[PDB]
């Protein structure tokens, strides 16, 4: 049972750090949707090809 | 070697996670160098007056 607590903890620490790395991603993308909605559609950017 | 080969087995698929990450890490490579260079459609030519 300590094998599987081990395996089971290291398979959800895993889990939780790629989801971390994930949510870092989909964060740095809210964060660019935030831009792209404040420039976007709440303005008119002059930024080329943004 | 088999019996590690075996025994690899036993631990579910932490080979098949690593592989898929790193192959959406050259993956990502690939789309990192094609935004940053490739953003023009088609290749000019400079004249030979300079």
């Amino acid at each position: 049972i300590d094998r599987l607590i081990t395996g089971r903890l290291q398979s959800l620490q895993t889990y939780v750090t790629q989801q971390l790395i994930r949510a870092a991603e989909i964060r740095a993308s809210a964060n660019l949707a935030a831009t792209k909605m404040s420039e976007c559609v709440l303005g008119q950017s002059k930024r080329v090809d943004f | 070697s088999t019996e590690c080969s075996n025994l690899l087995l036993q631990y579910g698929s932490f080979c098949t996670q690593l592989k898929r990450a790193l192959t959406g890490i050259a993956v990502e490579q690939d789309k990192n160098t094609q935004e940053v260079f490739a953003q023009v459609k088609q290749i000019y030519k400079t004249p030979p007056i300079k």
